[PDB]
């Protein structure tokens, strides 16, 4: 997070750090479904926003429908609509790498759907994603203020927890068949306890 | 008489006689409109 600057914008990056604060996992409305009592028909609508696609698109802010095209009333069908999970997290520079006596730097990462609760605060994490900007940095309309800039964040797609000393993430190693054969072989000797004991320190 | 109409008759009911000299073509006017918003697609109606 300290060595991530404006020259890396719009490019794919991989950052390391410590998770400091997560957010509540919320649903996002994608498709609504309705019912008309006077006709017996079902209708629907789709919704989108700026963070669901990598390329810029022309906004289409559709409204939530309460009536029919003929004036009849509508009823919401919550069981037939669609919702998607959403979360936002913060990543900071690791305590074992940041300079001493200096205030730290951090960056926000947005996750969606199947990567929504893969870490907890305090973990060492590696996040790969696209460093992207959004909106207008006070350019539209007059907006005399010049102090603020462009809002930026990472649209994440990969999250990897990392194990360290004196941390809450446990180490696990993938076990191959060679390893299993060797372990099950050594299990059959009689001084196995002695060998395993003399190996410590 | 057509020559006797004046200010006192404005917005009242009158009975007049004469000769028709010209009829135009039929026009179209709305009595019920269904409208939509081209940005957010909000729909409504109007009655005349
Ligand atoms: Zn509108």
């Amino acid at each position: 997070p300290r060595t991530l600057t404006a020259q890396h914008l719009n490019k794919l990056v991989s950052v390391e750090g410590i998770v400091t604060k997560t957010s509540l996992v919320r649903p996002k409305l994608i498709r609504s479904v309705h019912y008309a009592a006077k006709t017996g028909r079902f209708h629907y609508r789709d919704y989108t926003d700026a963070t669901t696609t990598l390329t810029t698109r022309i906004p289409t802010p559709a409204i939530y429908p309460t009536e029919d095209t003929e004036g009849n009333k509508l009823t919401t069908e919550y069981g037939y609509s669609t919702f998607i999970d959403h979360q936002r997290i913060t990543v900071q520079e690791m305590p074992e790498m940041a300079p001493a006596g200096q205030l730290p730097r951090s960056i926000d990462v947005i996750l969606d759907d199947d990567l929504v609760d893969k870490t907890k605060p305090g973990d060492r994490v590696n996040v790969v994603g696209v460093f992207k900007s959004l909106g207008a940095g006070g350019m539209n309309q007059s907006n005399s203020n010049t102090l603020i800039g462009f809002k930026t964040l990472i649209l994440g797609n990969t999250v990897y927890p990392l194990h360290a000393r004196s941390t809450g993430v446990a180490a696990r190693q993938m076990l191959t068949d060679f390893d299993i054969r060797n372990i099950n072989k050594l299990s059959k000797k009689k001084d196995i306890f002695d060998i395993l004991s003399q190996s410590l320190a | 008489p057509l020559r006797d109409l004046d200010s006192e008759h404005v917005s009242k009911i009158v009975r007049l006689s004469g000769i028709i000299i010209s009829t135009s073509v039929l026009s179209s006017r709305a009595t019920y409109l269904s409208i939509m918003c081209r940005n957010c697609r909000h729909t409504t109606s109007i009655t005349i």
